[PDB]
């Protein structure tokens, strides 16, 4: 019980906060559209 | 028949994962929940009404299993 | 190894590992022709135990396995257990090793499952007998030494687990699954479980877990009492016992959300109350929160003696601790009635007594200021507020303040929150009440308000014993009909009493609180200073705050900025409790609108406390949803929906926070990070949700108490200098504050680089100032928690104004609300009959080593410092009593808990 009790809360918060990012990954895109999404268009095509 | 563009399905698919997803990540904490849970729905309700807490699931099946459309 | 037959006994023993022959071929032969041949059996099953035991050093699979496997086969296909009836039975004993050779020995996956559930069944039927306890006991005493035995031991332990688990979860339960075969309960297999646990305390710690909590019950936990009572002194020490108790509630406090919670940890208090220490018992009561168990050890200590002796002073010492004012209150009074002294004992409870102490560290802590020195405009009105915030706590400053040019000077808003500031000079004292009085009595009626918000803070030290109590100041206030006047009255009240709800000061504010027809924003107060109140303590979730809030609905909804702090406000008045606030939840709902949508995410992380991850995994869906909707169709309404999003928001973030605290402290790290990704992702969410999230994340490291505060705070910080809302840098600062200056250097140079360098408007600037400011003390002279600290999984009630404010976008009427920051710790000092003022030592320990605790009982080998330093934030906190050597023995158990040293010199 002396193990475990660390275990049990540490682990879990481990499992949900990578499952957050997998939906996240989509979601920073989001905020923006133009307001940053064509700056970034712009460096690229200097950059080539 | 009907041609069509459908491009806010993106937008379904996305959430359909992601609270499949959390279910999963539970299971450790679950266990020790459903304990507890239980009597609580013993105590007042099942899920609307008190009718049929005797089993977990009592009502499964079906009500359609048929189609051939033409012949 | 090879056989060598009788030629003596040491080669009797090496010709039985590859073939017995006094286990095998006489016994078989004899068991399956006659019966007188039963007695001739009885007395070689004697013989046949010692060559088990021998032969228990050999550790090799093949030479158990293939020499008792013909016994195996025997129990069905020759014997039968019933061609002599009692014979097999008590015959079942060299048996029930053969069983185990062919499930963990050997591995063959077809037999180890098979005989997995025959292993289970004859556990059962021979612990009837007793027998198969001692047969357990032999093993896990040991006898011999082989690896063997210590993966063997644990399957016989497993069969009784396994069943009690199942039948929880499968309705059916007893021997009607074929999973075990053997019955869940009877006087068969309670007697064996009783027993086991004896053995297993003993020498173990494994299975006296897994037996209570899969029995779901209290009366588990109560049986356990009787054991361990016994056991408290002379098997081992006090100590010993304790730490073998808490962690029952500990790894299954997270592990228990709120009708099971409860009442396993009122065994454990009760374990407490049994054993030699009261110490243990007053911690874990506060605990519970309920009234009934910190009247039960109060009592215990004054009651019984006459006298007044030790008795009457230690549990003055108890309830104090407490700076909610919940144990002082109730404790209050019994003193009285005693009467021994009157004097010495209502002061000693009361936080006068505190007021003291804190000149003794002050006389230490001296003073360096560093305020604003900008005067004109908004400039003015932010020096003048940073004053106060520098000389948080007690602090004599009274010259600058009497300088009555600069006070002038503020305007508007700016007058009411400049005399308020002035108040937490004055914090946690007395005297300070004549600066406030002369304003009070002339010019507008904007400072007349002020004063009264000043009182409130100043109170906060003096409202016990009928001693200058906020009550008798400020009920006059509430009569007079002015709003702004009766607003800030009821405000200052409740921050000063706090999680004390006295008769005089709750029933003042039961009548009102029911008035939302008229419309007026500054009327959030109403509620807001009874939610205040009822914190700190359970909650009869009351009638008055619920009525009031529907009402508004019904009334305006033109005023976005009222119903939003009305929100915040019911969540915040049901923190004390989890159990009653799963009803409420559901009461709320029956009427619904969008709008009331609202409110039922920020009640679902109370209700849900003490578990959250069906909980979180709810605030989180919600966030995707509006997304959702529109995202779905191409493959009055601003109001409800601004309150809609923001709301949970807020929700996500708090139901993290109260979660992380209670149970585990290594998930700190991670739940800190939930918001990481959860403000990447905000600032990803909607365009207006970025917004939200940026200072709901300062406030979730400081309820969530992380270990980490050098990296996180600053890293977080620099983007969002680029983005809007320059609050986020308050909400930071709060968790930066931690021990001054170790976390705090990094923070004023960081904070300080984005105000001093960027100023593009007055207004964003005075948020930046007021921020750097509230992050130090000089000269260490408190900290601020939101953690009790008497518990480290304790939550306050003098923090909630803080928890409050950030949730809306920043406003001048917002600044009054934020000079009030009341949450402060006291410094431990070795305590005499004569009030000795001065510790003598003390150990301190940034990192406990100790994994027989989460908390860490201190260790005994220490850093050593010297007399009369703070009580050391993270990386400080395990902190161990040095007076052991000088002839000095605590009477108080100080783990680094806010609670005052006392020691008995002997």
């Amino acid at each position: 019980r002396c193990k475990l009790k660390l275990l049990r809360m540490e682990r879990i918060k481990d499992h949900l906060l990578l499952e957050e990012e997998f939906v996240s990954n989509s979601e920073i895109l989001k905020p923006f559209e133009k307001k940053q999404e064509e700056e970034k268009k712009q460096l690229e095509e200097i950059r080539g | 028949p009907r041609m069509y563009e459908e491009a806010s399905g993106k937008e379904v698919e996305k959430v359909a994962t992601a609270v499949l997803s959390t279910t999963a990540r539970a299971k450790a904490r679950a266990k020790k929940t459903k304990k507890e849970k239980g009597p609580n729905e013993e105590e007042k309700k099942k899920e609307h009404e008190e009718k049929e807490k005797e089993r977990e699931t009592n009502k499964k099946g079906i009500k359609e299993t048929k189609e051939n459309d033409e012949e | 190894m090879v056989d060598e037959s009788d030629k003596k006994q040491q080669t009797i023993d090496e010709q039985s590992q590859i073939s017995p022959e006094k286990q095998t071929p006489n016994k078989k032969d004899k068991k399956k022709e006659e019966e007188e041949q039963l007695s001739e059996e009885d007395a070689k099953l004697k013989t046949d135990l010692e060559l088990l035991v021998e032969r228990l050093k050999e550790d090799d699979s093949s030479l158990y396995e293939a020499s008792l496997n013909a016994l195996k086969e025997s129990i069905k296909n020759s014997t039968s257990s019933m061609t002599a009836v009692p014979k097999p039975l008590k015959f079942l004993r060299p048996t029930y090793p053969d069983l185990c050779s062919i499930y963990d020995k050997w591995t063959d996956p077809n037999l180890k499952s098979s005989l997995a559930d025959v292993l289970s069944i004859l556990a059962m039927t021979y612990s009837e007998n007793g027998k198969h306890d001692s047969l357990r006991y032999r093993l896990l005493s040991d006898v011999s030494d082989f690896e063997g035995w210590g993966h063997e031991y644990i399957r016989h332990l497993a069969l009784e687990i396994g069943e009690v688990y199942n039948d929880q979860v499968e309705k059916d339960a007893e021997d009607e699954t074929s999973s075990d075969g053997s019955k869940s309960d009877g006087s068969a297999a309670t007697s064996g479980f009783e027993f086991s646990k004896e053995d297993t305390l003993r020498l173990c710690l494994d299975i006296v877990p897994y037996f209570l909590k899969h029995n779901g019950e209290e009366d588990a936990v109560d049986l356990l009492l009787e054991i361990e009572s016994i056991d408290k002194l002379p098997q081992f020490v006090d100590e010993n016992t304790f730490q073998r108790v808490c962690q029952y509630m500990v790894a299954c406090v997270p592990l228990l959300p709120p009708p099971e919670d409860v009442a396993f940890l009122k065994t454990a208090y009760s374990i407490y109350l049994s054993q030699n220490e009261l110490t243990d018992a007053i911690a874990l009561a506060v605990r519970l929160g309920e009234e009934d168990m910190i009247r039960s050890v109060f009592d215990a200590t004054s009651d019984p003696v006459m006298h007044k002796q030790l008795a009457y002073i230690l549990a003055a010492q108890k309830t104090s601790f407490e700076y909610e004012g919940v144990q002082d209150i109730i404790g209050n009074g019994k003193l009285s009635e005693h009467f021994l002294y009157l004097a010495k004992e209502l002061n000693l409870t009361g936080p006068k007594v505190p007021e003291d102490i804190y000149k003794s560290h002050l006389d230490n802590s001296k003073s360096v200021f560093s305020s604003a020195g900008l005067d004109s405009a908004q400039q003015n009105l932010a020096s003048s507020f940073v004053n106060g915030f520098l000389n948080l706590g007690y602090c004599n400053d009274k010259l600058i303040v009497d300088n009555d040019n600069w006070v002038y000077k503020t305007k508007g808003d700016g007058m009411t929150s400049a005399v308020a500031s002035i108040g937490s000079i004055y914090q946690w004292n007395l005297d300070g009440l004549q600066q406030l009085d002369k304003y009070l009595y002339v010019d507008e009626p904007e400072v007349k308000a002020g004063a009264l918000l000043g009182i409130g803070i100043s109170a906060s030290g003096v409202h016990d014993g009928e001693v200058e109590p906020a009550l008798l100041l400020l009920q006059d206030y509430v009569t007079n009909p002015d709003t702004k006047i009766s607003s800030a009255a009821i405000l200052g009240l409740g921050i000063a009493f706090a999680g004390s709800k006295n008769d005089e000061v709750l029933g003042l504010l039961l009548p009102i609180a029911a008035s939302t027809d008229l419309p007026i924003e500054t009327a959030a107060m109403a509620s807001l200073a009874l939610a205040h109140v009822f914190v700190g303590t359970c909650n009869g979730d009351i009638t008055t705050s619920i009525m009031d809030n529907f009402l508004e609905r019904t009334a305006i909804e033109l005023k976005t900025d009222w119903v939003r702090f009305l929100a915040l406000a019911l969540g915040i008045l049901y923190m004390g409790q989890g159990e009653q606030v799963d009803d409420v939840l559901e009461t709320i709902s029956a009427i619904e609108h969008p709008m009331t949508s609202a409110i039922e995410v920020l009640v679902g992380s109370c209700a849900y406390t003490g578990t959250g991850d069906v909980l979180l995994i709810q605030d989180l869906l919600h966030r995707l949803t509006p997304k959702n909707v529109k995202g779905e169709e191409d493959a009055e309404i601003k109001s409800e929906e601004k309150k809609g999003k923001s709301s949970d928001k807020d929700a996500t973030t708090d139901g993290k926070n109260d979660d992380e605290e209670e149970e585990k402290e290594a998930g700190i790290v991670d739940e800190l990070a939930y918001a990481v990704l959860g403000i990447a992702l905000i600032a990803l969410g909607e365009d207006i949700g970025k917004e939200m999230s940026l200072r709901h994340f300062g406030h979730l490291m400081h309820y969530g108490n992380e270990h980490i505060r050098r990296m996180v705070p600053l890293a977080m910080g620099i983007v969002s200098v680029s983005d809007p809302q320059m609050k986020v840098f308050d909400t930071l600062t709060r968790f930066s504050h931690d021990a001054d200056l170790e976390v705090s250097m990094n923070s004023i140079f960081a904070m300080g680089l984005c105000g001093a360098g960027t100023n593009n408007a007055r207004l964003a600037q005075l948020l930046r100032q007021l921020a750097s400011y509230y992050s130090r003390e000089q000269d260490a002279l408190f900290i601020t928690r939101l953690a009790q600290g008497l518990l480290h999984l304790g939550k306050g009630t003098m923090t909630m104004d803080v928890f409050n404010d950030a949730h809306v976008l920043n406003k001048v009427t917002l600044a009054s609300i934020l000079t009030t920051a009341v949450g402060l710790v006291s410094p431990s000092f070795m305590l005499k009959h004569h009030q000795l003022f001065y510790m003598l030592n003390a150990g301190i320990r940034p990192k406990f080593i100790l994994a027989l605790n989460d908390e860490g009982e201190p260790i005994k080998v220490n850093v050593r410092v010297g007399q009369a330093v703070e009580t050391v934030g993270q990386a400080g906190r395990p902190k161990k009593i040095t007076g052991w050597i000088t002839q000095s023995t605590p009477v108080l158990l100080n783990h680094g808990e806010r609670a005052e040293l006392e020691t008995d010199e002997y």
